[PDB]
């Protein structure tokens, strides 16, 4: 989790927001994915959120569903994803890397062993999509024992008890899906929560600047990067160019 | 917090995205309230009796058991409106939706049996029903799609992902996550996140309650065992629940063995899978070594799932219930046996339960035993499947 603390301190010194793209590991194949991820960082991504393909995702929208399926077409396995993660970390010492996992892939061979493997490959955070704070204890605990930030979603439907819990239990950043937006941000700060990244449908520069004005620490683009991959499957070159352009623009909007 | 325990031992829970927790909490509160409300109970009793036709018969089957010391009764859920026990709990959940002030129902369906049950409850109660169905499934299920549409449901083809059940379920839950103020998600078995395993059991428990009363009237005792097939677990938990504290009564759940457990082509996760977390619950599931969910198989679509409800896993773990498997071939023989000797065409799902009872009898024909099979549905739907198989192997 320390990579997040250092990142946010540095961004705060530059009076800058974070821009964090999501991509599925191994979409549309392992080698193209590694190139995509390098392009995102080179173009200005401050941190990454990376998905591991899962057979039966019940919490992803169509764009992500389709990416999930492509990565299977390339035969991508969790083992291969962890090989990719070690490579990515070896190239990029300071970029925080967060995973977006389904519970069964964490639970499969033992929760502790999952987080130990995350630590070995140099992952910084894990968001488990289908584990609410109410069920989070063994995940949080294993994350913290292995120096991994457990990330929690703060939903639009969030009450005070939930704000207090997410503030208490989360580390790294709070994943905000956005009661009034600036109010949630104020309450999360009152409760000493991890810095908030707004993740609701972030697809344009003006939403990044809006997030920064609302006093969030930055913005996560949950599916816009994946859409670019999907549109450009026939041309890997054009794919990288359009991803570079998009990320450049989004990061520019964070420099507020 | 919750009002009720979400777990059965180590199994169950609420493994959903945070955004869905208020919907589950709302549903739990409404269920707890309803269970205390005599008016709700009376409304539910009225629909079960006057619309669905409860109580269902308990039939003593003499030809099948002739020359043995087995006495075999069939609990006739095949006679319920809709042709299967599914009708019981969709009526209850529809009444819960109305209690919460909702006018809309979301369901998903693969082969279409739960879709038809959801559509019929919605039609009766004047609810707007949308049923998500993978595009590949719509193409293969014209009869059930047509039944749902005749009953006024909107059947929504899902083309994203693999365009099958997983994708339909995702879309249904995505819908629900946004619309839960106005729409209720009508889960079709005793599985998924709390409170559904609890609700579905309580809205199916009249199976076992009636069976107990009927067998006390007819035989003056309790059964030696009650035997039910296990897809997700609703008809079996409905049959078992009222007997759990009757420690002398055997509870036998029958999972589909497909082509044989050793082939890997089966749907028997309780005895031959591994605990995992999926579909909102910690429960036995069929899994790859690296934790992907395996494809299941059964001749019977109603049993063909790679997981099972958490209360069954718990009852197994403590030794209160025993779980066995029956192959496609065994189920087919039972199906033929009931048609010929009792004039009842059973669902292929239910045929797995009957096959295991037939084995208990034939293996030990001088053992005195009083058995009840949950005959979960009728088998009109299965005659083409059966014909095609019998013709293929030449018999
Ligand atoms: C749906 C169905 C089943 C399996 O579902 P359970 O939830 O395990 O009861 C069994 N029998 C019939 C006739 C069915 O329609
Ligand atoms: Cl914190
Ligand atoms: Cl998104
Ligand atoms: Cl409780
Ligand atoms: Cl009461
Ligand atoms: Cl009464
Ligand atoms: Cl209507
Ligand atoms: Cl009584
Ligand atoms: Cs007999
Ligand atoms: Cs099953």
């Amino acid at each position: 989790m320390e990579r997040y603390e250092n990142l946010f301190a540095q961004l705060n010194d530059r009076r800058e927001g974070a821009f964090v793209p999501f991509v599925t590991l191994g979409d549309p194949g392992i080698e193209q994915s590694l190139k995509i991820i390098d392009t995102l960082i080179d173009a200005g991504a401050d941190a990454l959120e990376l998905g591991v393909p899962f057979s039966d995702p019940l919490a992803d929208g169509p764009t992500i569903q389709n990416a999930n399926l492509r990565a299977f077409a390339a035969g991508v396995t969790p083992a291969q994803c962890f090989e990719m993660l070690a490579l990515i970390r070896e190239k990029h010492p300071t970029i925080p890397i967060g995973l977006l996992m389904y519970a069964n892939l964490v639970f499969n061979n033992g929760i502790d062993a999952f987080y130990a493997r995350c630590e070995q490959v140099g992952v910084d955070s894990v968001l488990v999509a289908d584990v609410p704070v109410e069920e989070s204890a063994p995940f949080r605990q294993a994350a913290l024992r292995h120096n991994i930030a457990p990330i929690f979603i703060c939903p639009p439907n969030a009450d005070d008890d939930l704000l207090r819990q997410v503030a208490s239990y989360g580390r790294g950043y709070t994943y905000l899906l956005s009661l009034p937006l600036h109010h949630l941000i104020e309450k999360l700060k009152e409760y000493h929560a991890a810095p908030a990244l707004q993740g609701f449908g972030i697809s344009s520069p003006e939403q990044v600047s809006a997030a920064v004005r609302a006093g969030a620490a930055g913005a996560i683009s949950g599916s816009a990067i994946v859409k670019i991959i999907e549109k450009n499957l026939a041309s890997p070159k054009q794919m990288l160019a359009e991803l570079r352009s998009f990320v450049s623009a989004m990061k520019a909007a964070s420099r507020a | 917090t919750t009002l009720l325990n979400p777990y059965f031992g180590e199994f169950g829970g609420m493994y959903v995205p945070q955004i869905l927790m208020p919907a589950l909490n709302q549903l739990e509160e409404a269920f707890v309230s309803a269970q205390k409300d005599p008016e709700f109970q009376a409304q539910f009793a009225d629909l079960l009796k006057n619309y669905a036709g409860r109580p269902t018969a308990l039939t003593k089957c003499q030809n099948i058991t002739a020359g043995t010391r087995t006495t075999l009764y069939l609990k006739r859920e095949d006679l319920l409106h809709g042709g299967a026990h599914k009708t019981n709990q969709v009526l209850g959940q529809a009444l819960l939706a109305k209690r919460m002030g909702k006018s809309e129902i979301i369901a998903e369906t693969g082969a279409g049996q739960h879709g038809v049950a959801s559509a019929l409850a919605s039609a009766l109660l004047g609810l707007k029903c949308r049923i998500y169905m993978g595009a590949k499934d719509v193409e293969r299920q014209s009869p059930n799609v047509f039944r749902m549409r005749l009953m006024g449901a909107e059947v929504i083809p899902v083309h994203s992902g693999s365009a099958t059940l997983t994708d339909a379920c995702n879309e249904a839950l995505r819908d629900w996550s946004g619309s839960y103020e106005t729409a209720h998600y009508m889960l079709g078995t005793a599985a998924g996140p709390h409170p559904y395993p609890t609700i579905v059991r309580e809205f199916q428990r009249m199976i076992g309650e009636e069976t107990k009363a009927q067998i006390l009237d007819k035989e003056g005792r309790l059964p030696d065992a009650v035997i039910a097939c296990v897809g997700g677990g609703s008809n079996a938990i409905g049959m078992f629940a009222d007997f759990i504290n009757d420690t002398s009564v055997g509870l036998i759940g029958v999972e589909p063995g497909g082509h044989g457990i050793e082939t890997g082509e089966h749907g028997a996760p309780l005895k031959h899978g591994r605990v995992g977390i999926y579909f909102g619950m910690k429960a036995p599931m069929m899994q790859t070594a690296d934790g992907q969910i395996e494809e299941s198989y059964s001749i019977s679509a109603g049993l063909d799932f790679p997981s099972v409800g958490p209360q069954h896993a718990y009852l197994n773990s403590i030794g209160r219930a025993d779980y066995v498997s029956i192959t496609d071939d065994e189920a087919l023989e039972a199906f033929k046996t009931l048609c010929r000797h009792e004039g009842i065409i059973p669902a292929l799902e239910s045929s797995h339960a009957l096959a295991h009872a037939l084995k208990m009898m034939r293996e030990q024909p001088e053992k005195e035993q009083l058995l009840v099979v949950n005959l979960s549905g009728r088998g009109d739907k299965d005659i083409f499947t059966v014909h095609d198989i019998l013709k293929a192997r030449g018999e």
